[PDB]
């Protein structure tokens, strides 16, 4: 339970939101980057490094 | 709340994936505990081959879905011993987790396993004491097919069954291109019968009905049709004029064309066929679709369902003159064997058990890979774990003259290969540790690499006299397509699952 | 539907042991009847001492127990009676095996012990399967012994005399090679089990009425297609014209009897009687098969190609009325093998029970006409198997010496439960029988009509070898089949 | 095994004790509003058992016993339940003592045959047909009702109907097959007649001639329908042959004989009666000899049934009934033509005539008779106790367990008559052990005395059949040891 | 309450099961948290002694092992394991609805056959036949199992072989004697002739004395009668100078004015030794025990000839040599820990007790569990003969006799399901001399390898185990 909609909480929520989406693509940088596997939900397995 | 990520992701998938391996590691070896298969519908059967086990099972975690996806891409490669790829998957993943305990990055573990595989396959070529002259090897092919049948009493009819196998690989032996194609499907399994009635017929006996149910079946002539002709009182009088028309135009177009045993796939009235019977020529109503190639290869022709294209050189074709009661209590089936040889060849199985049907199709296909690997690349390795111990010793030896941290992968690699003689010895009801390390000591004191694990409970651990024989393509494909997927699992960290609403 | 290692083999063993316990009490000639509810709305509270209908009626969803039920079906279609004992022996072997896994013995060693133990029991059966003189020097009472022991928990104790007389005329006349196609069983209602006697045909009368003569001699007899007769009305009318053209094609034979299978309304029957044709509609098709070989008339769809003499030919066929019921005796068949038996009793389950039990009795009698060797029943053969397997376990070294001994216990638990369902003492007498069988050699066994040890060759409780070898082999194979199989998608 | 057998014992004992107070003529009425509103005010336990919501197996097998005892003898319906429930209650002592149920069941079989052979020679049998003692049993049975003033109206009619045809059925015993019964609403109770042959009650109203000496009879079940082809050909066949009295059935459709064919069948004015009763149709055919044929092309010349006098005659002044004599084999079920203006003098007359039937078939299947009302049960409880003293082995108590379970029938008869049950029962035992068999409890006056003077007597086969059925079901429930649902 | 009796006895038999055989693994005798710190022990005998046993039925098994304890020494663990295995066998027979009295009778008639089948293989050794040495050294070594003292094990067998010439009257276990100090190892024991107490007058008290007639002393206007009691104890020290003795046991405490006045009169007063050594002082030297010494004036004293007291190597290494019955062959090691104090004494008592059983009766049977397999096969053959339910009760009596060489193989680390079953199958035809070797873990000729065991402990195990079984099986309530 954490409420964050005032101005400094606004920017803090925004930069935590950019940090998590950066972690979602963090390992894929470089030619030998780590693969991430996602699906569509129905069984369409997609392994990507892009 | 909770969010599983990072290296703890890699910990969670491995204990997932090796759990699947923990299901399959009790199925390794011919003395492995073979295993049921129960559908969601409610059907029940038994299978020993692990590929059917993994394919017809339904898994929940996506790593196991990846595993069965890639191991089904190994079934076309080998099809035999696809269990061992999953066993080595779990083994290398366990040892990779053991290296991850010491802090090594899994990319380094992955390409260290790759370097250890580059030790492994080449040392397998070094210990390759294969016999390459296995072309006219009809006498050792009994021993080749013997270990494939070794789990059952099929060895007691291997004087029939293994000789069926050697005649089968003799007949398919395209001596330059060396392959079973989609046409050369070698199965006619009569559900119901006995051990010897699985026997030598290179022909077509399908469950279709007769021309006439009391017709003299002796159609020696290769003048035989296959029709694409369907059924497509002034209504019935016009249709009966179309019926005697269809006689005097389809059958007279046949008399112009030569398509005589009119095996129609659709509706017809047999009194026209009965008047053909008074003129002494047969014609069957309501026959099956895709068997035109199997019928038509029986002298060398191909699929000819056409009205006009079925000519005197591309007839419905017939194999070899024999007249046995096909249906003893069943309706007696089609004698499509009269004339010449079948290249897209197919054998008579009368196996009453679904197990002996399943093994005599797929172990015959595994022969059709490994006796293909007596022509495509005639390189055999003495199996029964001896290949794995001989390989693991040299992997540990090559883990000495290398200066990197990658060394700890190779020592993690070789011990993982030790799960293969362990599960051979565990499923055979012996001490899994002591038997394998005693065979390893016997190998480090005696340089024969054909000392393995006595799975058959015969005399000694020497695989020469018992002929537990795999091929080098079947070993190399196994190790390489275990490494190529251990690297695949180790390169995947974050399964951000879609629709699983990340709060 | 995934599982785990400790759970799956455990619940498989529990399901198979539960099936063997649900055929435990209905074993031997002292059966405690179980009640088969099918809850529904008004499921009959049916009692039965036969266990084959129980396993037929058990709705089981544990698939290892479904494999056990299926192996009981294989034994049911193989021999008939004994599937209760087969399932009991298989569940007993599994109860033995899970105690060995409790001692941490690998299952493959258990199967390796059970295989050679089964081979030793199979040769120990031949060690005492002596061929009685019931077919050699033609004893009749020993046919009554073998057709009394498999006739336990049944209704025909009056005309077990008649069934054994059919066995005498089977070894004399009705052997095709021991013909299992002559097994022809009919009955109606009114009376009791003392009304079984001889016939040679099925029960359908002249459907013209009593106006059709009885002795319709020379039956050229098969199956027809449609009933005969004289713009939809006009299209069926021209079909009626073609069908009258067809009765003009069948009248030139001179037939007496005929089997027109389809339901015959008025003027088809009228033109049957005008042409002297019989119309018999959908009997027991095995009896029509006996009309197809013992009489001659095969099944047929149309009749356009058989036209003059291309039928089944017989000598004599009649349709009579005896005892104010549709009792029809097809006297005068070409080959006098399918001697039908007619009874007139009380209940309707005997319509299947007498047929299946005469199939069972004639199946084990056919086992005797292939090979009349037989052992002494009452669990004496089971004691012999347990003693032989016990001595072979005393000789054999290795871990497998454990796996044989429990196997011998699985044999020794077989006559105990039949004693346990006898009401008489079980443990003391089976122990005394075992201690006697160890030195006071194999002619001694258990009698439950008096509940004692006694010479079974004197008391004449026989059992055919070909059913006992089948029982031991099928039970051991089913137990090993489920023993090889541990942790899969195996159960829910 | 034992935990389900005990539940069978408890359920059957509880369903037997739910009607245990209703034993005897002083058995009080019940009221169970189980289900959705059953006002079950009745002193007879058979209809109580037929409305009992029963889910247990062993509780349902006693409901089967009720109908079995009603089929075999028609009397003693609650007795076969009370004896069975007391026996199954007494099996619990044998179970907890250590006896296996097989030995218990076979010892009950031995005690059953011993009790049957003890009861069968301690009777006072009849030697001939003995119509005086048939009327005596009628005074025991046909009286104590509202047909007590119709007792001489009804007893010698059935006695003479059995005198006419002492019919060879189950060793020349009374079947349900003497001379065919009918019943007509209205009339007086004295308007019953004893007939010879077939009677019809339904309303045939023909202005013309239905009175033919050679009344040819057919059963054409083909009524008329609605699309002329399959309509008039049966009437043309009637004009061919001349079947002047034919019973009509509406098995095809509802417009049975329309005016096209009805005037065709009233140009000779055939007997016309529709919607004939299905169970009595085959008895009518057994009477007549015609064939129950609906296919009009299956009407043959040998389907011509025989009849001598067939009239739509106003029997007893106004009852337009169709009586028929002179048939092939008439006589289908014992004639009491139940006429009554009131409804209770219809239903009680027919029910008491069926009671008279089920006791005279009891009187001549077994031709003995005992003093009913607790005396043979005390006699069995004495002699079987002596026999169980002579008997050895584990059966020696079970027959003794068979003996004490016999004692519930006098005690309830002692209890329902208001007497102190246990003391009157053992005083009856002390009187019987030194005196006679016929001493018992006269419930009709409420006192323990010699019943053969006080005349509460019953045929032997009621008691024998009740003991046989109760021991059979007790034997079966003891042998029952497993149940399974989910087929 | 019959099930919990079996449970309480099975727990006690389990708490000596993993200590069975000389590959046994040690348990922890942790205790009351004051000073419980640690106790490791391979000896299962002292395990049950330090068990606070709760169930009173298990107390019966404990005291049956106590009866086994003072009889021969080691053997408590085998008896307890065999009895708990018999009870685990019997509770399986009880659940099959057999009366316990039939099981007791079956135990009895099975134990009779198992007793005589030991006598069928009663092999006698050549130390009491042809005066051999090593054959009795084998049983003297395997009674020293789960111990350390193998260096001077030959000294233990020396005290054994000198017993049959010097320390047996009827196999006397009173002429043996063990003491030790700390600092050193297995290589310190040697032949001594008594206890370790020294001369006490000091630097003036000489070593060799002439003749030690030896017994017990007593002790050493109110103040004047206190001086009168001093005069009476001074009358005593005048009465002891006219004796002529040279040693004396001083069982009650004494300060310097009695002490120096004793030794100046030539009286060496030995201050309150443990009474077990004073037993050897009573007859093996020959000086009895009293409380007063007024009435021995010249005649009623002790009688010995020579007692000497030397001081060698950091001990009070007194060699009490020259006694009148020179039989008190005393072992003086200088061990490692405090545990060897009771261990060497109790292990020599256990060894030389069955060695005295051999100098009574030197028959032996081969150890390593093959005698257990022979008794198992012997009762199994009798199980195949007699009818009745008791034939079942013999079979389980076989099974515990299978479990006794199993557990010995089990605590050896080796597999035990195979070669115990292989030994059971091989014993039926490849007769009695074969058996289980635990050290190399195989099947071998036990008569060739010489792993034997005294008959007078095997009969005492096999009888008393069934004796403990029949008592607690017959008890059902409380």
């Amino acid at each position: 339970g954490t409420d964050s909609s005032q101005g400094i909480p606004q920017l803090v929520s925004n930069i935590s939101a950019c940090q998590v989406i950066a972690e979602a693509v963090r390992t894929t940088l470089g030619p030998r980057g780590m693969d991430k596997l996602i699906v569509d939900g129905r069984g369409k397995a997609t392994i990507s490094n892009d | 709340k909770s969010r599983l990520m990072g290296l703890e992701a890699l910990k969670s998938h491995i204990m997932a994936a090796k759990a699947v391996a923990n299901t399959m590691r009790t199925s390794l070896g011919p003395n492995g505990l073979d295993k049921m298969m129960v559908d969601k519908d409610g059907d029940v059967t038994v299978t020993n081959d692990g590929a059917t086990i993994l394919s017809m099972m339904d898994v929940d975690h996506q790593i196991a879905k990846l595993m069965v996806e890639l191991s089904k891409s190994q079934d076309d490669e080998i099809g035999d011993g696809t269990t061992g790829v999953v066993v080595l998957a779990g083994a290398l993943l366990e040892e990779a987790e053991q290296l991850l305990d010491r802090g090594i990055h899994p990319i380094r573990i992955a390409d260290g396993y790759e370097q250890a595989a580059r030790v492994a396959i080449e040392h397998l070529d070094k210990i390759s004491d294969s016999v390459l002259v296995d072309i006219k090897d009809t006498e050792p092919l009994i021993q080749t097919a013997k270990t494939t049948l070794g789990s059952k009493v099929v060895n007691s009819c291997h004087r029939q069954m293994a000789e069926i196998a050697v005649n089968a690989v003799l007949t398919v032996a395209d001596m330059e291109r060396r392959d079973v194609d989609f046409e050369l499907i070698k199965v006619e399994g009569k559900v119901g019968g006995r051990l010897e009635d699985t026997k030598l017929i290179k022909g077509v006996i399908v469950d279709k009905d007769f021309s006439h149910p009391q017709m003299p079946k002796k159609v020696e002539d290769a003048k035989i049709a296959i029709l694409t002709c369907p059924f497509e009182v002034e209504d019935y009088k016009a249709l009966q004029k179309y019926e005697k028309e269809k006689f005097e135009e389809m059958i007279q177009q046949i008399k112009e064309t030569g398509a005589n045993l009119a095996i129609c796939q659709w509706g017809f009235d047999d009194e026209a066929n009965h008047l053909l019977l008074q003129n002494n020529l047969p014609a069957v109503r309501w026959v099956g679709g895709p068997e035109i190639e199997l019928i038509a290869i029986a002298t060398g022709g191909r699929i000819v369902p056409r009205f006009s294209e079925l000519t005197a050189e591309k007839l419905g074709f017939a194999g070899l003159v024999q007249e046995i009661s096909f249906g003893t209590t069943k309706d007696k089936m089609l004698v499509i064997e009269q004339c010449k040889n079948s290249r897209a060849v197919t054998i008579f199985i009368r196996g009453g058990n679904k197990m002996i049907i399943e093994e005599a199709k797929r172990s015959l296909h595994d022969a059709l890979c490994v006796i293909r690997n007596l022509i495509r690349d005639n390189r055999v390795v003495y199996g029964g774990g001896a290949a794995e111990i001989s390989c693991a010793l040299a992997v540990s030896q090559e883990a000495d003259k290398c200066p990197t941290l990658e060394q700890y992968a190779m020592r993690a690699f070789a011990d993982a290969l030790e799960v293969i003689p362990m599960a051979l010895s565990e499923n055979s009801g012996m001490n899994p540790i002591q038997t394998m390390t005693e065979v390893r000591a016997r190998q480090v004191k005696e340089m024969n690499p054909a000392l393995g694990i006595d799975c058959l409970h015969k005399g000694t651990n020497d695989m020469k006299q018992q002929h537990v024989i795999e091929t080098l393509i079947g070993k190399k494909q196994q190790i390489s397509l275990a490494t190529q997927m251990v690297r695949m699992i180790l390169k995947i960290d974050d399964i951000r699952k879609p629709g699983e609403s990340e709060e | 539907d995934e599982e785990r290692a400790e759970t799956a083999r455990l619940t498989s063993f529990i399901g198979a042991i539960a099936i063997g316990d649900l055929v435990k009490s209905t074993l031997g000639p002292k059966g405690m009847d179980k009640i088969l509810l099918s809850s529904g709305r008004d499921a009959s509270l049916m009692v039965t001492n036969d266990g084959a209908t129980i396993l037929k009626n058990i709705g089981v969803d544990n698939p290892a127990a479904k494999v056990l039920v299926d192996m009981s079906r294989v034994q049911d279609d193989e021999v008939g009676d004994g599937t209760t004992s087969v399932t009991v022996l298989a569940a007993e072997l599994l109860r033995e095996a899970e105690s060995l896994i409790a001692k941490k013995i690998h299952p493959q060693t258990i199967i390796a012990g059970w295989r050679e133990a089964t081979k030793a029991a199979r040769e120990a059966l031949l060690s005492s399967a002596v061929d009685h003189g019931s077919d050699e020097v033609k004893f009749r009472q020993d046919l009554m012994n073998i057709a009394g022991t498999t006739l336990s928990s049944k209704l025909l104790t009056h005309h077990k005399d008649h069934f054994t007389k059919l066995a005498v005329e089977a070894v004399l006349r009705l052997k095709g090679s021991g013909n299992l196609e002559a097994i022809h069983i009919i009955k109606k209602l009114g009376g009791s089990l003392a009304d079984s006697y001889l016939d040679e045909g099925f029960l359908l009368d002249k459907k013209i009425g009593v106006n059709q003569p009885k002795r319709i001699e020379n039956a050229k007899i098969l199956i027809a297609n449609t009933g005969m007769d004289t713009k939809v009305a006009e299209i069926e009318h021209a079909e009626k014209e073609k069908m009258k053209e067809k009765v003009e094609r069948i009248l030139k034979h001179g037939i007496n009897c005929f089997i027109n299978r389809q339901l015959i309304y008025n003027y088809p029957e009228q033109l049957f009687g005008a042409a002297g044709v019989m119309a018999i509609e959908h009997a027991d098709f095995a009896g029509v098969e006996r009309l197809a070989l013992v009489t001659g008339g095969e099944i047929a769809s149309t009749f356009d190609h058989p036209e003059l003499v291309k039928l089944g030919s017989c000598k004599l066929i009649e349709e009579v009325m005896i005892g104010e019921d549709k009792l029809i005796h097809f006297s005068g068949v070409a080959l006098g093998e399918a001697c039908t038996i007619v009874l007139r009793g009380a209940t309707q389950q005997i319509l299947d029970e007498a047929e299946r039990s005469l199939h069972d009795a004639l199946c084990v009698l056919a086992q005797t006409v292939k090979d009349s060797r037989t052992v002494y029943g009452g669990g004496c053969s089971e004691m012999l198997m347990a003693h032989a397997v016990t001595q072979l376990a005393n000789r054999t070294p290795g871990k497998e010496a454990v796996a044989m001994e429990s196997y011998a216990k699985a044999l020794r638990m077989l006559p105990t439960i039949i004693a346990d369902n006898a009401g008489y003492d079980s443990a003391d007498l089976v122990a005394q029988l075992r201690a006697a069988h160890s030195e006071g050699n194999t002619t001694a066994g258990l009698d439950m009509r008096e509940g004692t040890i006694g010479d079974m060759a004197i008391l004449g409780i026989t059992e055919s070898f070909q059913v006992k070898r089948q029982v031991l082999l099928s039970a051991a194979e089913a137990a090993e089949v489920i023993l090889r199989v541990d942790n899969i998608i195996k159960a829910a | 095994p034992a935990q389900i057998r005990f539940s069978n014992i408890s359920a059957a004992k509880a369903v037997a004790d739910a009607i245990r107070t209703s034993l005897g003529p002083k058995g009080m009425d019940k009221m169970i509003q189980d289900g959705k509103g059953d006002v079950t005010i009745t002193n007879d336990g058979a209809t109580i058992l037929k409305q009992m919501q029963v889910l247990h197996p062993a509780a349902r097998m006693l409901v089967e016993l009720s109908k079995a005892q009603d089929i075999e003898a028609g009397d003693g319906t609650t007795s076969v339940v009370i004896i069975a429930g007391s026996l199954l209650d007494s099996c619990t002592k044998l179970l907890q003592k250590g006896i296996h149920p097989t030995i218990i069941s076979e010892s009950f079989q031995k005690a059953l045959e011993k009790g049957i052979e003890i009861l069968t020679d301690m009777s006072r049998p009849v030697e001939l047909s003995d119509r005086e003692t048939l009327l005596n049993s009628a005074t025991t049975s046909l009286n104590s009702k509202v047909v007590s003033q119709y007792s001489s109206l009804l007893s010698p009619m059935s006695v003479n109907a059995v005198m006419k045809v002492i019919d060879p059925a189950t060793a020349t015993s009374v079947d349900l097959r003497d001379i065919k019964i009918v019943k007509k609403l209205g009339g007086t109770i004295d308007d019953c007649e004893l007939v010879e042959g077939l009677v019809l009650t339904q309303k045939v109203s023909n202005s013309g001639i239905t009175r033919v000496e050679k009344a040819k009879i057919g059963l054409i079940q083909f009524c008329l329908s609605a699309p002329r082809a399959y309509i008039l050909n049966l009437v043309k066949q009637i004009k061919k042959t001349g079947c002047n009295v034919l019973l009509i059935q509406k098995s095809i459709l509802r417009d049975a004989l329309s005016d096209l064919a009805l005037h065709f069948l009233n140009k000779m004015k055939i007997m016309v009666i529709k919607d004939i009763e299905r169970e009595d149709i085959e008895f009518i055919c057994k009477t007549i000899g015609t064939k129950p044929v609906a296919h009009i092309d299956q009407f043959t010349a040998d389907m011509l049934g025989s009849a001598e006098l067939a009239e739509e005659v106003n029997l007893n002044g106004s009852g337009k009934l169709l009586k028929i004599t002179g048939c092939a084999s008439p006589g289908k079920t014992v004639t009491i033509v139940v006429r009554g203006s009131n409804k209770l003098v219809i239903e009680e007359a027919e029910r008491s005539i069926h009671d008279a039937l089920c006791v005279i078939r009891c009187l001549v299947k077994k031709r003995a008779l005992i003093a009913g009302g607790g005396a043979p049960e005390i006699e069995l409880a004495l002699r079987l106790t002596e026999y169980s003293r002579t008997l050895s082995g584990m059966e020696s108590y079970c027959v003794r367990a068979f003996a004490d379970a016999m004692e519930v029938i006098p005690s309830t008869l002692a209890e329902n008559a208001g007497l102190n049950p246990i003391s009157t029962v053992t005083e009856l035992r002390n009187r019987h052990a030194q005196g006679e068999k016929t001493a018992g409890i006269n419930v009709r006056k409420g006192g323990i005395s010699n019943i053969l003077e006080e005349l509460v007597v019953q045929p032997l086969l009621v008691s024998v059949s009740a003991l046989t059925l109760a021991t059979e079901t007790v034997r079966s429930i003891l042998k029952i040891d497993d149940v399974v649902n989910t087929r």
